């Protein structure tokens, strides 16, 4: 049995009311017991899936009611009253008629209000220049919305070699994200210069958040 | 309590083959089927297969894409569940989960997994094996913000605590990046700058591949 969901990923504001679509290629309903074999589960970011709704509609034990599991044979619906920071999450149908499959999956994802990052930088630690590294690293923290740019600046001169952007999930709280901008060096090129800057531009400002240090301290 | 522990996760090289055991507890093993779920790297689960209860012969039943390839058996003495994983590739790249199926013979049934377990990566690559090194982040106001840099290591994951598990506030993990054959991450803590240096922050890196742990105390400059 093939089994599809839908939509691959949506974002709306706390207190807002969701709805997902989960399709499968032939009926779950069983004539024997009557039931609609399929099933919904909850997976939080680094987290093993968890079941909400089992049998199409009913509720596993512990789960709030604002989850509501609805739909027959191959048309089925997982609908969340009102949505809270802890739904971030990708949601799976199931199907257990025939073996068992999933589905593709939709990813929760949470609207906010507009936040600026609060910027740190941090020059290289003393036993990394030991072994013969450099990296510098740009921390933007709690921000909103997801995208967000760093430009690098040695001495004066952009650099764009050598730098490497990673973000966090959502947050599971606020619903912020947090991203890591590094420079990674030699400990010669490092010692090259002395000026090493980096400029957050978000949708919260049109002048970057800026942060500096010299080598020479 | 209901648990479930996959165990034999790793790297393994292209073409070899692995075994993955689930240990149990807290259910009568014998009444329940078992099924097998994998996850790619940001993609979607998959069941692989199942083996049924002792009702029904322990009979096995797998995936079409996994067919003569994957194998699934069970210990019902020590209650332990097993994959038996042949010929993989890197699509086989992919964390690993045992779940608790349906007891349809005896006690409570109904169609659902109630249980998983923690799950355990498996990552296939012809690369090396190697543990990473951890560099600590610290500044050149009311609250400071210190982290570790994790570099060079190989293969995913590694999983970051601060102050042994007990300073779980203000935490912030970025996701790793693939660099030269290399994975990269940075975990970040804020705290009351009263808090810090007058007081000890230090975190725990630690990389299940290498059966490795590394400390590293977070000392001002
Ligand atoms: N078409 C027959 C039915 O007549 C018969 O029901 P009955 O005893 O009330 O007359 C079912 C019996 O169902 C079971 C049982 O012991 O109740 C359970 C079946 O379970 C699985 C499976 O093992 O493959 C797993 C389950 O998750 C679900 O997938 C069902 C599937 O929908 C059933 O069609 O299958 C299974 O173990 C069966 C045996 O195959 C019986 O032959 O027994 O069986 C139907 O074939
Ligand atoms: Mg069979």
């Amino acid at each position: 049995i093939v089994m599809t969901q839908s939509p691959s990923s949506l974002a709306v504001s706390a207190g807002e009311k969701v709805t997902m679509s989960c399709k499968s290629s032939q009926s779950l309903l069983n004539s024997r017991t009557r039931k609609n074999y399929l099933a919904w589960y909850q997976q939080k970011p680094g987290q093993s899936p968890k079941l909400l709704i089992y049998w199409a509609s009913t509720r596993e034990s512990g789960v709030p009611d604002r989850f509501t599991g609805s739909g027959s044979g191959t048309d089925f619906t997982l609908t969340i009253s009102s949505v809270q920071a802890e739904d971030l999450a990708v949601y799976y149908c199931k199907q257990s008629n025939n073996l068992r499959t999933f589905g593709g999956g939709t990813k929760l994802e949470i609207k906010r209000a507009d936040a600026a990052p609060t910027v740190s930088i941090f020059p290289p630690s003393s036993e990394q220049l030991t072994s013969g590294g450099a990296s510098v690293v740009c921390f933007l923290n709690n921000f909103y919305p997801k995208d967000i740019n760093v430009k690098w600046k040695i001495d004066g001169s952009e650099r764009q070699n050598g730098v490497l952007n990673s973000w966090t999930d959502q947050d599971s709280k606020d619903s912020t994200y947090s991203m890591s901008s590094t420079l990674t060096l030699t400990k010669d090129e490092y010692e090259r210069h002395n000026s090493y800057t980096c400029e957050a531009t978000h949708k919260t400002s049109t002048s970057p958040i800026v942060k500096s240090f010299n080598r020479n301290e | 309590e209901v648990m479930l522990v996959e165990s034999g996760g790793g790297l393994v090289q292209p073409g070899n083959s692995l075994r993955l055991s689930c240990a149990t507890s807290g259910f009568t093993f014998t009444d329940y089927y078992m099924s097998w779920v994998r996850q790619p790297p940001g993609k979607a689960l998959e069941w692989l297969g199942f083996i049924r209860n002792k009702a029904k012969g322990y009979t096995t039943e797998y995936s079409a894409s996994v067919k003569g390839r994957f194998t699934i058996s069970r210990d019902n003495s020590q209650s332990i569940l097993y994959l038996q994983m042949n010929t993989l590739r890197a699509e086989d790249s992919a964390t690993y989960y045992c779940a608790r199926d349906i007891s349809p013979s005896y006690g409570v049934y109904y169609e659902g997994f109630a249980y998983w377990g923690q799950g355990t990566l498996v990552t296939v690559s012809a690369a090396t094996t190697t543990a990473p090194s951890v560099y600590p982040l610290v500044p050149g106001g009311s609250s400071v913000t210190l982290g570790c840099l994790v570099k060079g290591y190989f293969p995913e994951p590694v999983t970051v605590k601060w102050n042994y598990g007990a300073l779980s506030s203000g935490v912030r993990t970025v996701s790793s990046v693939l660099q030269s054959g290399f994975y990269s991450l940075s975990s970040l803590v804020t705290v009351p700058s009263s808090t810090w240096p007058s007081q000890t922050v230090i975190c725990n890196v630690a990389h299940p591949a290498s059966k490795t742990e590394l400390i590293k105390r977070i000392e001002p400059r």
